[PDB]
């Protein structure tokens, strides 16, 4: 890390100057807690047939979808104190934030 | 192969298909799902983790780009004005588009087979998923050419790296005041925003940047806010004819529209005078997601809500009640108690149903399910997880507008009379935007004012 700079690397990188990764681009993502998977190290819920969760088994993420999700379109109701830009600002900050890549 | 297979193999991990599926009626079909990549690939010592892309910071790296290489492709290089690079093909009314992207398989493409629009090039890869993230993208593009053209009329002898670095960092301050003055309390509500955001002090050392692994899955709240439209309004903010409400299943990916259907004035202002979608516990996603998300783009339209809930199990997220207990927040056992958490025996019977234990229940389910807090648009347990979150962000930011060294007290006064509305003035065809707070001003003619009332933002304090 330079002593003095007037402005942010593109990257993030020497921001904390003690840490100088924390916040740049291309590092794993911080844990409040720790995983949880089917193997305790690699394996997400879901996974093998049989394997519970925690005493229950583990639930279809499509059929929570449509079981509480689902609703008709036509009984959509409007936020009488909120813009769809308050939507559209928050899509746009997410992608100032985080994007987790896929192989 | 993912985007064709149902067989689970690394990287895989489809989504199944339950019985009596409202819309995939072949069981031995799936949605597809990619596994994220793993920080640490092929381990039998690290617990999995993920990888961010992107700098947590509040800096605009989705306009800058948060990697050197294409940080440098996304300016124009052949002057030294330090402006950002622009559509050489295409023009919004005389007013800049973004550029074009080189994408080898090309989804904006797909789209519209005649029209041959391919997708934008901006700091983040996603700038073409749709038109009003396309025209939020293209506004702060011309937003940094007019300040690094107005600080070279006002600093002649400032070189191009000079002008681009000073109107980088004007831009990355807006982004943070509209967000934490304007975005945020509305998000959190008062009480939240005081107990997560106090007052802030300067900048901590001590403070993690980072962003928590469970915030990019807590912070997909935002898909409960989307209408199953885009709307574009006319002059008068009145529908343009003959196509102002185009369903969204029509409009991810259509780079098209924005070039060849009135550039991003029709769309900022149907943002501004349409309301969002509220989030209720028996209507909490739009089918235009949770059915046709990337119809026209891949084999199969997409369930977004399903989607965030095989995410967290591929990041190993931990349960509704772990985050509870990580939270402070009491932890229910029983439908009865759930009930009483969520205010809704029924929905708490509906959860119960499908996850057993109110200790399995997905942190986007058990988030998005929570009562709303007073004037904010989330619960008390996504709350903490969102607060939590930008604290760090703001606490652990060395850049941050108000903190001492990074602008003078003079600047710091003129960015303070920053606002959306006057971002729109300044770079669009628009004449009346929303009043402050754009984030709540959402009717028209009773929420609008005149551009010629809102005052500029005053570049005299960065005179050299
Ligand atoms: C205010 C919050 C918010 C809004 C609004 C929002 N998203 Fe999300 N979305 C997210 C976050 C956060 C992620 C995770 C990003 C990451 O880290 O990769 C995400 C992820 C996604 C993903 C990846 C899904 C997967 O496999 O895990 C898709 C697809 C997506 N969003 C589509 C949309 C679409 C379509 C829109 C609207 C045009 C949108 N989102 C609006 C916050 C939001
Ligand atoms: C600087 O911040 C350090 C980290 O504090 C933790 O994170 C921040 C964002 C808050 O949420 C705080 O409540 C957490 O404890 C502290 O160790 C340190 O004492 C702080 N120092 C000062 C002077 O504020
Ligand atoms: N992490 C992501 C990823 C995408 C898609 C890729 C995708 C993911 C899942 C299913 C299908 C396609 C993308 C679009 C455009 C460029 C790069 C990526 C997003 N689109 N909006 N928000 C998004 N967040
Ligand atoms: C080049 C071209 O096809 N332009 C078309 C126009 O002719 C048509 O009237 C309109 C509605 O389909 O869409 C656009
Ligand atoms: C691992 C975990 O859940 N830790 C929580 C902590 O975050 C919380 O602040 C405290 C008080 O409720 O209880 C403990
Ligand atoms: C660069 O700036 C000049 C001057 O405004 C302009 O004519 C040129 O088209 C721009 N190039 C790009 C790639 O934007
Ligand atoms: C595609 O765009 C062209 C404009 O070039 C338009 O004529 C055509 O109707 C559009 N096609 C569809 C299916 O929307
Ligand atoms: O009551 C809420 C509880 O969690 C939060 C913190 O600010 C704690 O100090 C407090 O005791
Ligand atoms: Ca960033
Ligand atoms: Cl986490
Ligand atoms: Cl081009």
């Amino acid at each position: 890390c330079p002593e003095q700079d007037k402005y942010r690397t593109i990257t993030g990188m020497c921001n904390n100057r003690r840490s100088p990764t924390l916040g740049a681009s291309n590092r794993a993502f911080v844990r409040w807690l720790p995983a949880e998977y089917e193997d305790g190290f690699s394996l997400p819920y879901g996974w093998t047939p049989g394997v519970k969760r925690n005493g229950f088994p583990v639930a279809l993420a499509r059929a929570v979808s449509n079981e509480i999700v689902r609703f008709p379109t036509d009984q959509l109701t409007p936020d009488q104190e909120r813009s769809l830009m308050f939507m559209q600002w928050g899509q746009l900050l997410d992608h100032d934030l985080d994007f987790t890549p896929e192989p | 192969n993912c985007e064709t297979s149902c067989v689970q193999q690394p990287p895989c991990f489809p989504l199944k298909i339950p019985p009596n599926d409202p819309r995939i009626k072949n069981q031995a079909d799936c949605i597809p799902f990619f596994r994220s990549c793993p920080a640490c690939p092929g381990s039998n010592i690290t617990i999995r983790n993920q990888i961010n892309a992107l700098t947590s910071f509040v800096d605009a790296s989705m306009v800058y780009g948060s990697e050197e290489p294409l940080a440098r492709n996304l300016r124009n290089m052949s002057n030294q004005l330090g402006l950002l690079a622009v559509n050489q093909r295409f023009q919004d009314n005389g007013r800049a588009l973004l550029p074009f992207d080189n994408l080898h398989d090309d989804p904006c493409l797909l789209t519209n087979r005649s029209a041959r629009i391919p997708c934008f090039l901006a700091g983040d890869t996603r700038s073409s998923e749709m038109p009003e993230l396309t025209s939020m993208h293209t506004l702060l593009l011309r937003e940094h050419n007019r300040l690094a053209t107005e600080l070279k009329s006002l600093n002649p002898r400032w070189d191009g790296e000079r002008l681009y670095q000073e109107a980088r960092k004007i831009v990355g301050a807006m982004v943070q005041i509209i967000t934490y003055r304007d975005y945020l309390p509305l998000v959190l509500g008062p009480t939240a925003m005081r107990k997560y955001l106090p007052t802030y002090r300067s900048y901590n050392d001590s403070v993690d940047p980072r962003i928590a692994n469970v915030f990019t899955n807590a912070f997909r709240y935002g898909h409960t806010l989307i209408q199953p439209f885009m709307f574009r309004l006319d002059n008068r903010y009145q529908p343009m004819e003959p196509n102002p409400r185009v369903p969204l299943s029509r409009v991810f990916f259509a780079s098209w529209r924005v070039v060849l259907e009135g550039g991003i004035d029709p769309i900022l202002r149907g943002l501004m005078a349409t309301p969002a979608k509220l989030n209720r516990q028996n209507q909490i996603a739009v089918d235009e997601i949770r059915e046709r998300l990337f119809e026209q783009v891949m084999r199969i339209g997409l369930d977004l809500p399903a989607l965030n809930m095989q995410r967290s199990r591929d990041h190993g997220l931990p349960g509704y009640n772990a985050w509870r207990r990580f939270c402070g927040l009491p932890q229910p056992e029983t439908v009865g108690q759930l009930g009483t958490v969520l205010r809704n025996l029924k929905l708490a019977r509906k959860l119960m149903e499908q996850y057993g234990t109110p200790n399995n229940i997905d942190i986007w389910m058990g988030g998005v399910s929570e009562p709303l807090k007073r004037k904010g648009r989330v619960g008390p347990l996504l709350a903490c997880i969102i607060g939590t979150q930008f604290r760090k962000l703001r606490d652990g930011d060395r850049f941050w507008w108000e903190n001492e060294g990074v602008f003078s007290m003079q600047q710091r006064q003129a960015l303070a009379q920053i606002s959306l509305p006057r971002i729109i003035c300044d770079n669009t065809g628009i004449t009346t935007v929303s009043k402050n707070n754009i984030f709540m001003s959402n009717s028209y003619p009773r929420d609008f004012v005149n551009c010629s009332t809102l005052p500029a933002l005053n570049l005299a304090s960065w005179r050299e």
